[PDB]
RNA sequence: UGUUUUUA
């Protein structure tokens, strides 16, 4: 017989090796395969779907008012909305990228960051979307924002504005749990006009927020989120 | 070299390098370019 | 390949910022649309967020406490922990649970590892070598009633025999009836009033059935099972909204009244950071 | 070379849809609704494709939208259970298998303000209100052309129905990852979601499991010019295609 | 010598690995073989032949009875017997196709029904075989059971009729074990005229009913049968 | 590869893919077509 | 399965072995690789580095002071400097090369000795560098030290001399560790001639003493150094 | 031969054998030859 | 040509 020498970690059990084992079915045949769409191979397919921010986060309970972003008439050179953009907490942290996000440790690349208005079509505004590279606080004013990277939205017949903030960091990668080295900066919006609506409109119109990544888009070294839990293992 | 008979036996396949994100991504019937308005 | 393009100033009636997300579609704008953008490379495969990998490791699904001790003057030895049955299912650990329920519809290859470990709480003059049997036992097959019953034969359930302290490994190939598991199921076993929602046996992937078959030393010793699973050659379906609020039961959707809200609220307005 | 993209005329056998102010329609995962093929197949009966008589547009009796309305949710194929022959058919028949064309619609004035997301949920599990292991029986599940109102209240043995959880605990913002589309009033009336057949097995029953479910859920809330009133009427348009039945058979009895 | 690593699972019995291992009779020749007739290489061979079900599964002890589904002269329109098509239990329970398929938790493909009519030749009778795939209820009436599969059986020169189940199911794969989301029908027959005997003869005549596989017919995931038992290790 | 001089140290033989229901199905003398009377 | 034979020393942790062994991130992909300046392959590239001698090693106190070889004015026939060479111990210890040095058990090869002169450009001196192979006293005189391998120094515009300790050994290894057998001999410094300072000038002028390896150095069996201890592990 | 997947389970690189001591020991702007005047 | 890449 084949003289043989066991290293150490023999008869250890690694949650991650990949071996062979034997099938306690021998010859079993499974079941065939039939066309079901919606394959999923990665899941940097998925993270580049848009989901909808809850960027309103004010509430008492989760509400739909959540994810809506109040517009106020006749404002001028003041605040929309304002979050920083630790991608695995916050207002992120339960959208579609938030989750995925969670399930890693390090995240590098472009986000895709929408805003879509939903006032009358007889209404008019313009904003100005501000991605504030870190370094610096959040911007307390409109003028400071503007020095960043910023797209001024003219609302109109395209009721989508697509801000991309680019990858602005010196590290190669980011930690998706809030980390001061590796923070990702600041996302403001702004009234670069305002918002005028027309005649026998009254209140608040509404931005939907979305988030998505980019193609550019990077994730590893895997972990267990934070954004469930049990005391109880379960039955049926 | 697969030490086994069985098909379940064997290590896992490694990586699909085959994506598509556009499935998810842009389900629709009509094609949408970047750059041109979405609707007209 | 190429994650950022070189791009200059745009002065151009083509406007990628600027489309209509009520078509459904999510526009593949880049860097290079918003920004001036120097050439990176990507550097990067995507690995590890391959569903093999998501999926493809290995969790803790099931945890079962049983004792070897003398069964003289027991009437049911499934119930005086002599033995254990598990139903098998991933839908009782939570954090796998959520990962399976990013989609609709898996199909993988299962690997299980059981890692039993012994305890003498009382008085024991020695650590004893047992054996656990570890048994497949799957629908129709008669499940096991005592711990030294006809059944634990295994003339053709597949069956395990390992040391307590060591572990057992085995593969399992994909046992459903259909293409792929449901891990929903909006539907019924029948067009019935009462009949149960949402679990079917669809997922049925058969029982475990857990006994020491060593006889009885004088002292007791508790084995604490633990069963592991990793999924191989994963295939998944329809992407779906992650799960926000914690579960109540196997199989079901549902979730507990009176819950937390779990979008974190600001300290400060929407206008804070 | 001039036309639009928001003018869109779907014809299915004798009925006609057409809309001025459609965003593009969207084909679920890419995958437009097919008969099942002979590799696929499992059940060995020549299934009975029963063309222009059952492909056809039924309009659902339409929902009013007002300002505390949280959202409506359908079941398919079970919402068209009682129209005109497909329902006959689907209670003839043991297997059946079906895509759909849905076409929502809300119109409103340049002056009204308000977005509803359409998305197509596949296996749309409902979680129960009671929580724990408790069902939610047949005939809340199952309910027609009524469908799902989520600003109803809850009934013993009934769903969820809190629209910020889905009715199934996952978050409202998510559904994206599904098939969906807006219908935002000061861009769109219509929304188009065509839907292949998607399920686990080749073809199955269509009594006791829905392969589907439609949601239409108010995210920016109806906002009516002064004096209006503050409702809106939203009618859901369905139907099947690319239809399949085997396995004929006496009618098949039901719940209710 | 050789470095290696012992995997977890090392030292384990399992019950269904195929290895190679050291013989105890080394350099041993066995027997030669010679041909016998009826080699057994599949079970899916011999399942495929006709076994007798004992329909009338209605005595209070086992008797040839059993075997014997009754037929009563001027009888219109009535039923004649009945059964769920659970293979794994019931009147199926004890023939060769039910104690094959006992072995196994999966079953699919189509079922071979037949009858043999015993009655005198100067006898006639039409009958209705009705299969009712799975949805709805078991047939209370002919007209009812017509509107499923069905064969209607002229009997006559040809004693016997062969009524083919076809493989009605949405999922693949059937529980052999009864369960209803995986419930296969129901199998009726009717007087399709009547049974009309000749002049001289009296009483009851019997049908022999059969049930066999068809060779699209499968099994998988082996399991121990539910038809024996035991207590006590036997002795010689 | 085998690691034994013995037969009866290899493993299984798998499946014999060569059926022949008609041994036990059709034990006839006499050929019986299906759709043929049986009898004639 | 294959029959095996474990070897003893199975299930050994050797702390030198270099075994392939599972990794507990599969599929990770780890950081790209940028040009960083300075890699380092072999510490045999950074030992051909000078580095500074305290030769002064005659302080209360680590100085600055150490490093400075003093030279007196209008001496002749007078040391200015002696030391041992074993270079893993003394004035050698602290320097680059002493401490890469002690992490090995074994050195062979030729040392590379530099001093620069600091002082006056308006200055004149002549120095002799000595070498005494192993066998003789470290010499006490001039005289002495002259018979053996000695450079004799003008110093002048260039400010460096560098006398090579060539490689004088019988055995091809010696130790680091001060081993008498392995003696590497003295080095010493005399005047040779003496230093004249310029008018208005007085008191001490220094040398920089430098040792560096030569090409041909070598070291083998590594070790722990004992340059560096600890009671209690640390905390952050 | 290699018995995993990943990289970081191979064994150690060996030898570098590329050195270059100039990177260190002659990190200056113009060429100093041994024997030539270090500054003119 | 208010043109975008690639190479010396």
């Amino acid at each position: 017989g084949l003289p043989t020498t066991t290293l150490p970690g023999s008869g250890q059990f690694l949650t991650t090796d990949d071996r062979q084992s034997p099938s306690a079915l021998p010859n079993y045949e499974p079941t065939p395969r039939i066309h079901i769409p919606g394959k999923v191979h990665n899941l940097l397919e998925i993270i580049q779907v848009d989901t909808l921010i809850p960027m309103n986060n004010t509430h008492t309970k989760d509400e739909v008012n959540s994810y809506l972003i109040p517009l106020n008439a006749n404002r001028q050179n003041e605040q929309v909305f304002g979050t920083n953009l630790f991608i695995g907490d916050g207002v992120f942290k339960t959208t579609l990228l938030g989750e995925i996000v969670q399930y890693y440790t390090h995240w590098s690349g472009s986000l895709r960051f929408s805003l879509m208005y939903t006032g009358p079509a007889l209404s008019s505004a313009k904003l100005i979307l501000a991605y504030t590279p870190p370094g610096a606080r959040g911007p307390q004013d409109r003028r400071e924002a503007m020095l960043g990277t910023h797209v001024v939205w003219d609302i109109g017949l395209q009721s989508t504005i697509v801000m991309t903030i680019p990858w602005t960091s010196g590290v190669q990668f980011r930690y998706t749990d809030p980390d001061t080295y590796t923070s990702a900066g600041f996302l403001s919006c702004w009234y670069q006009t305002s918002l005028i609506l027309p005649p026998e409109t009254t209140g608040q119109v509404y931005l939907l927020s979305f988030i998505s990544a980019c193609p550019d888009f990077k994730l590893r070294l895997m972990k267990d989120t934070q954004t469930i839990s049990q005391t109880v293992a379960l039955t049926e | 070299i697969n030490y086994y008979k069985d098909a379940a036996s064997t290590s896992s396949a490694g990586q699909s390098l085959s994506m598509d994100p556009s499935k998810f991504t842009e389900p629709v019937k009509d094609l949408m370019l970047k750059g041109a308005p979405a609707l007209n | 390949t190429v994650a950022s393009i070189s791009s200059g100033p745009k002065h151009t009636q083509k406007v990628p910022i600027l489309t209509a997300n009520e078509t459904g579609a999510t526009m593949p704008v880049l860097p290079s649309d918003s920004i001036e953008t120097r050439t990176t490379y990507m550097h990067f495969n995507g690995s590890e967020t391959d569903v093999e990998c998501f999926l493809g490791r290995a969790a803790c699904v099931h945890v079962t406490e049983i004792q070897n001790k003398d069964a003289t003057g027991i009437d049911n030895h499934r119930e005086a922990k002599l033995f254990n049955d598990w139903k098998i299912n991933l839908s009782s650990l939570v954090q796998l649970r959520k990962k399976l329920e990013l989609f609709t519809y898996v199909r993988f290859d299962s690997e299980y590892t059981i890692l039993a470990t012994a305890s003498q709480p009382d008085s024991a003059n020695y650590s004893s070598n047992l054996v656990v049997q570890a048994m497949y036992v799957p629908p129709g097959a008669p499940n096991p009633k005592e711990w030294d019953d006809y059944t634990w034969q295994s003339a053709s359930n597949p069956s395990v025999f390992f040391k307590v302290g060591d572990t057992s490994r085995f593969s399992v190939p994909y046992v459903g009836l259909a293409s792929a598991y449901n891990c929903f199921y909006d539907g019924y076993s029948h067009d019935d009033a009462e009949t149960q929602y949402g679990i079917t046996v669809l997922n049925h992937m058969g029982s475990m059935a857990f006994r020491i078959v060593n006889e009885h030393d004088e002292h007791k010793t508790l084995v604490k099972i633990r069963v592991y699973h990793r999924a191989k050659h994963v295939e998944a379906w329809i992407p779906r909204a992650p799960r926000a609020l914690p579960y109540t039961s196997i199989g079901r959707t549902n979730y507990p009244k009176n819950t937390e809200p779990v979008i974190k609220k600001r300290k400060g307005d929407i206008k804070s950071y | 070379c001039g036309y639009s993209d928001r003018v869109q005329q779907i014809t299915l056998g004798n009925s006609t849809i057409t809309t001025q102010e459609a965003a593009n329609a969207v084909v679920c995962y890419a995958e437009w609704p097919e008969y099942l093929p002979d590799v696929d197949a499992s059940d060995v009966n020549k299934t009975s494709k029963p063309d222009t008589s059952v492909c056809r547009f039924y309009t659902l009796d339409s929902k009013t939208w007002t300002t505390g309305s949280k959202g409506w949710c359908w079941k398919l194929p079970d919402a068209l259970k009682d129209m005109g022959v497909f329902g006959q058919n689907m209670f003839f028949h043991s297997l059946g298998r079906s895509g759909y064309t849905v076409h929502v619609q809300c119109n409103a004035t340049k002056f009204h303000s308000g977005c509803l997301l359409v998305v197509v949920i596949p296996e749309h599990q409902l979680a129960s209100h009671e929580g724990g292991n408790v069902s939610v029986k047949y005939t809340f599940t199952h309910p027609g052309e009524r469908g799902i109102d989520l600003s109803s209240a809850n009934e013993v043995g009934g769903p969820v129905k809190d629209v910020i959880y889905n009715m199934n605990g996952t978050l409202l913002g998510n559904l994206l990852i599904f098939p969906h589309q807006f219908i935002n009033l000061r861009t769109n009336n219509t929304a188009t979601i065509v839907i292949p057949y998607i399920n686990s097995v080749p073809i199955d029953s269509m009594t006791r499991h829905n392969n589907v479910s439609l949601m239409v859920i108010p995210i920016a809330p109806l906002t009516v010019p002064t004096g209006a009133t503050p409702s809106l009427p939203i009618t859901v348009t369905i139907a099947p295609m690319c239809t399949e039945f085997s396995g004929i058979r006496s009618k098949s009895i039901v719940p209710q």
